[PDB]
């Protein structure tokens, strides 16, 4: 419903948390081009040697892919030059954080949500050394978890300043008041019902686990695509490519040397074409993954280390904060956001004028109780008497359309009486 | 409509006409017969069949 | 229709895309930015424009004192863009080239 | 003087998850390094003078 | 006997085709609840008829 | 070979168009659904709305 003198103001809020999952790296492989298309054959290698420097180019491409994956993993997480620890006493003012920071009981040193994400994501990894190998990631899972825990401790015990110089401690309720002031609502609306908010926050953190126990589509899809591409590369060894047989030993033994090169070269060309296709596909996939990792790094740098005024970049609704969590070849952000609810509709007016002088709100809006007029903040509903402190004067209410007559209290008047 | 000297016809690959019979000539367009892929919609093997 | 090459229809027909765009326009016209961050809250359009003016440093009273001029300028600009979009063939080039 | 690392070998020797590493010895403490090896371990040159390997150090640990 | 090139090409093209629908959906469907403008266009002077 | 070349070119173009669509989605989120303080992300001048 829309009218030229009607506004709707929410009288309540709900704090929600949203999970955003982004893959930052994929498994790195490095196939031996000389070995892949020549299964330990001297004549095969001799024939390939005259086919240009294709193998060196393919090896360089794969090595570059692996290096850029290590760079992506380093860049997404290692945003902090120092490692922070949460204090032993977990007194944050009612905020139960026991679900995001790691617990010491489990040997894995990972948080319950981190553990659930690790357990959720799983031929695929057994190709039996057929000229191919996987290299371990430069950062282990334990070090990634340590980075995430350091970021978490910094963003809990030091607000946003730890990402912009030295870490300055600050009590968590005051940090949340700072965030509330950032989104627009005055900080007092926190302290007036802080306990309630805490419970709400806890409840939200208590749901995503179930919401994650029922998903991981991006990470699983990346892993499945990589495994399936590797499997379809390995399986191509059994094709004839127009030759007598798909095995170098069989074609060498059955056929004479001078009449087997004409048939070995077709198999060489087929294997080289398959390997080239695999390398090109991996290059395109790595470019896509690098774009995703850059987006994840930007989200970690803005949503976590600070407060983002961008509308839909760190979860739906006004953004309060965010907590990062590791995941196998990916990162999961829990965005803590603030959304209005339980709105009521009043009748508004752009300004109110009296004794030939207009008055506009300093920061807020004018609403109608039904017979009286009030000035309140934009998002939350908190009526206040329209005094000269909350309003400023400009004009004579002869040019503003929609002026509503009313009186503005002067705090100096009662002193005279 | 084709000038009464040609025999074949194509825009990219082939749409020839003009039946090669010396006794009778007629323009016959050549087109495929609606080849097409086939897709399948399944609610899920563990949900229904 | 060639041999072996085919085109699949888009998931969202142009009518549905137009409906989505109209929904976004109506939301941004009758509710400002609130409909993108929770439930939609109605607010008069001059008041929303005053909020947006206050969001770039210009005081609120500027719009409430020059509303007629602001509306006239907005209407003139909209007419001018509609007229200009049909002037040069290259205006939609960033799309056309793709195709 | 350089060091040599193999990829998949059940190997101044020093076993490493990334593969057998010879030519360098591991140290018990850890420093932020510049030559990555893998599996959280990495080598560098230090003062005689030799090439060493160690697990990476994330940063100067401090609790506020 | 030339391998599985056909499957690779078909999978790549199908992936592109699905990605286009994903692009359109995530570009336009930013709201899960469509709105309608009021019948009366009293916007205070601004003309949205175009 | 011809079909492989066409598929690779299509993959590159699809990646570029996906980047453009992501930029369009970001602009729709931050310019229509709200006011953006990024200076030249909503045309020249101070942004008002979109
Ligand atoms: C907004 O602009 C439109 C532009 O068409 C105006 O529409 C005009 O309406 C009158 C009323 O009969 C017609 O005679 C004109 O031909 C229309 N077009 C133009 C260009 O004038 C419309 O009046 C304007 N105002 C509103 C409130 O919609
Ligand atoms: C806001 O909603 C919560 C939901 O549980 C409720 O407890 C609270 O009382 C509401 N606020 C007010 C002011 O009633
Ligand atoms: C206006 O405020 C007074 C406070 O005393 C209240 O009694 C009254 O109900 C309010 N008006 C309406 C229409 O509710
Ligand atoms: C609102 O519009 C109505 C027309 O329905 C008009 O009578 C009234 O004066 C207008 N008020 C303002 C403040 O624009
Ligand atoms: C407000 O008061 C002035 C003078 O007291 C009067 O001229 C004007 O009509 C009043 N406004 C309304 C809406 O009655
Ligand atoms: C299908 O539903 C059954 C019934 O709960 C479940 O056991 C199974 O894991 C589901 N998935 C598959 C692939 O069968
Ligand atoms: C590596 O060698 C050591 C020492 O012989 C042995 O204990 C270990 O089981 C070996 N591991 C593998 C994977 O071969
Ligand atoms: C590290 O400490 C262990 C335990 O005292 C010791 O056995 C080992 O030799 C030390 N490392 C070096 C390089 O001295």
């Amino acid at each position: 419903a829309y009218s030229n003198n009607s506004i709707a103001i929410p009288t309540n809020f709900t704090i929600s948390v949203t999970t955003e999952i982004l893959p930052v790296s994929m498994t790195k492989t490095s196939v031996d081009c000389t070995m892949y298309i020549c299964g330990d054959s001297t004549e095969c290698s001799n024939l390939l040697l005259q086919y240009g420097s294709f193998c060196t180019q393919l090896n360089r491409a794969l090595t570059g892919i692996a290096v850029e994956q290590d760079k992506n993993t380093q860049e997404v997480f290692a945003q902090v030059k120092q490692i922070y620890k949460t204090p032993p006493i977990k007194d944050f003012g009612g905020f139960n954080f026991s679900q995001i920071l790691p617990d010491p009981s489990k040997p894995s040193k990972r948080s319950p949500i981190e553990d659930l994400l690790f357990n959720k994501v799983t031929l695929i990894c057994a190709q039996k050394f057929n000229g191919l190998t996987v290299l371990p990631p430069l950062l282990t899972d334990e070090m990634i978890a340590q980075y995430t825990s350091a970021l978490l401790a910094g963003t809990i015990t030091s607000g946003w300043t730890f990402g912009a110089g030295p870490a300055l401690q600050i009590p968590f309720p005051m940090q949340m008041a700072y965030r509330f002031n950032g989104i627009g609502v005055t900080q007092n609306v926190l302290y007036e019902n802080q306990k309630l908010i805490a419970n709400q926050f806890n409840s939200a953190i208590g749901k995503i686990q179930d919401s994650l126990s029922s998903a991981l589509g991006k990470l699983q899809d990346v892993v499945n695509q990589n495994a399936q591409a590797l499997n379809t590369l390995v399986k191509q060894l059994s094709s004839n490519f127009g030759a007598i047989s798909s095995v170098l030993n069989d074609i060498l033994s059955r056929l004479d040397p001078p009449e087997a090169e004409v048939q070995i070269d077709r198999l060489i060309t087929g294997r080289l074409q398959s390997l080239q296709t695999y390398v090109t596909q991996q290059l395109i996939r790595a470019a896509e993954i690098r774009a995703s990792a850059n987006l994840a790094a930007t989200k970690m740098s803005e949503c976590v280390l600070g407060q983002s005024k961008r509308v839909d970049f760190c979860g739906k609704g006004y953004h309060l904060m965010s907590f990062p969590q590791s995941a196998p070849h990916g990162v999961v952000f829990l965005h803590v956001t603030y959304v209005p609810a339980q709105e009521k509709n009043f009748t508004t007016a752009p300004a109110i004028c009296h004794d030939g002088k207009a008055h506009f709100p300093r920061e807020g809006v004018f609403v109608s109780n039904g017979t009286h007029w009030f000035v309140t903040q934009r998002n939350f509903y908190e009526p206040q008497i329209i005094t000269t402190d909350n309003t400023f004067v400009s004009g004579n209410c002869d040019v503003v359309i929609g002026i509503v007559n009313n009186t503005v209290y002067d705090p100096l008047q009662p002193e005279l009486d | 409509k084709f000038l009464p000297f040609q025999q074949f016809g194509r825009d990219i690959a082939d749409t020839t006409d003009a039946v090669r019979d010396p006794q009778t000539l007629e323009i016959l367009d050549i087109t495929p017969c609606s080849f097409g892929g086939v897709s399948v919609i399944t609610p899920g093997t563990n949900t229904s069949n | 229709k060639f041999n072996g090459l085919t085109v699949l229809p888009p998931l969202l027909t142009d009518e549905m895309i137009a409906q989505y765009t109209s929904a976004l326009l109506a939301g941004t016209i009758t509710s400002g930015w609130t409909f993108g961050a929770g439930p939609a809250l109605q607010i008069p359009f001059p008041m929303q424009m005053a909020y947006r003016f206050n969001g770039i440093g210009v005081t609120q009273n500027v719009l409430y004192e020059n509303q007629k001029l602001i509306a006239n300028q907005f209407n003139s600009a909209i007419g001018k863009i509609q007229d200009s979009l049909s002037s040069t063939p290259s205006a939609l080039g960033k799309l056309q080239d793709v195709v | 003087q350089v060091a040599v690392l193999y990829q998949d070998v059940n190997c101044n020797v020093f076993q490493t998850r990334a593969g057998c590493l010879i030519g360098a010895e591991h140290v018990n403490n850890s420093y932020e390094c510049d030559i990555p090896i893998g599996a959280g371990i990495c080598a560098s040159y230090q003062t005689s003078q030799s090439i060493i390997a160690y697990t990476m150090s994330l940063g100067a640990e401090n609790s506020v």
